């Protein structure tokens, strides 16, 4: 069955879309807001208390089939909104006042293969004209700087960019619910591992972003606030200095739309395990990952 | 995440 503790292969956590939506009424919502190229359901779950016209935090997870520290981390931070809601006064306050939508696993695809054939796996798992080779990075597919650096031309590549920007089923359907939704979204935060990283734009190229000062000092109280629990250290910066160049990104596309508050979170570790990281390890990353989600999450509040 | 960084 599932549990928050192990990771969780997709037909579980399609089940558990629908019952802990389903359990939680009151604080949850479902939707999908595209099919994947295999046809799976990239399902979002809307978490907060329903009200007219409230502002959202959204967050993605699985990004890259391999990292399931991720996908973990999004039904963590989930479970962990509907328990403390009406016990932790910040949760509380929180989905009173916004949204957060949750997506829990943007490339379902590659996912399902990291559990089925390989477990290192990244792109999605869409075909390619003139080759065989599979997949498109989702995180070079978006229209930021499309394909000019940090990026394969090659689908053999793991960083292959796509045919076009949003050429893939997943990146446009994510691509579109957030234009379609750009008056309410107010930060975007996008999952990952591993590095121990919060990253803000830009990636795309060595430009910085006009709210860079803001940026970088959130980034660097968000990460102080991570560290109180275990002591965990992240780094923080721009994409393009803080591990490298990289166009095609969600999160500077996002930025670019609009979206003042962006980042890209790199979850534990450094490498030891890198990702593979042990089940044993997924309740104290998510823990300390919490408090940076809800120190931004509070920031973006007073800052509407 | 890109190998090896
Ligand atoms: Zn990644």
């Amino acid at each position: 069955g599932h549990s928050y503790e192990k990771y969780n292969n997709w037909e579980t956590i399609e089940a558990w879309t629908k019952q802990v939506t389903s359990e939680n009424p009151d604080l949850i919502s479902r939707t999908a807001i595209g099919t994947t190229f295999l046809g799976n359901n990239i399902y979002l779950l809307k978490v907060g208390k329903p009200g007219p016209n409230k502002p959202a935090i959204f967050m993605d997870c699985g990004f890259h089939a391999r990292e399931w520290i991720s996908h973990a981390f999004c039904q963590w931070f989930v479970r962990e909104a509907v328990l403390t809601y009406g016990y932790e006064s910040h949760m509380t306050e929180f989905l009173n006042k916004l949204d957060f939508y949750v997506l829990p696993v943007l490339n379902i695809d590659g996912y399902i293969y990291t559990w089925t054939k390989n477990r290192m796996w990244r792109k999605t798992r869409s075909t390619n004209a003139g080759t065989t080779c599979i997949g498109t990075d989702p995180n070079r597919n978006f229209d930021a700087g499309w394909c000019t650096t940090g990026a394969s031309t090659d689908p053999c590549d793991e960083t292959y960019c796509g045919s076009a920007a949003e050429s893939e089923k997943e990146t446009k359907a994510l691509a579109d619910f957030i234009r379609n939704n750009l008056s309410s979204i107010k930060a975007y935060l996008t999952i990952h591992s591993y590095s121990q990283m919060i990253l803000y734009p830009y990636s795309y190229d060595y430009k910085l972003p006009e709210n860079n000062a803001e940026l970088n000092n959130l980034a660097k109280a968000a990460v102080k606030e991570l560290a109180t629990l275990y002591g965990t250290k992240y780094t923080y910066g721009p994409g393009a200095t803080t591990i490298y160049p990289a166009a095609g990104g969600s999160d500077d596309w996002a930025y670019d739309q609009g979206i003042k508050y962006s980042f890209t979170f790199e979850l534990r570790d450094k490498g030891r395990y890198g990702f593979i990281l042990p089940e044993s390890q997924i309740q104290a990353t998510c823990e300390e990952t919490m408090l940076a989600i809800k120190y931004v999450t509070n920031y973006v509040l007073g800052h509407l | 995440x890109i190998y090896a960084f």
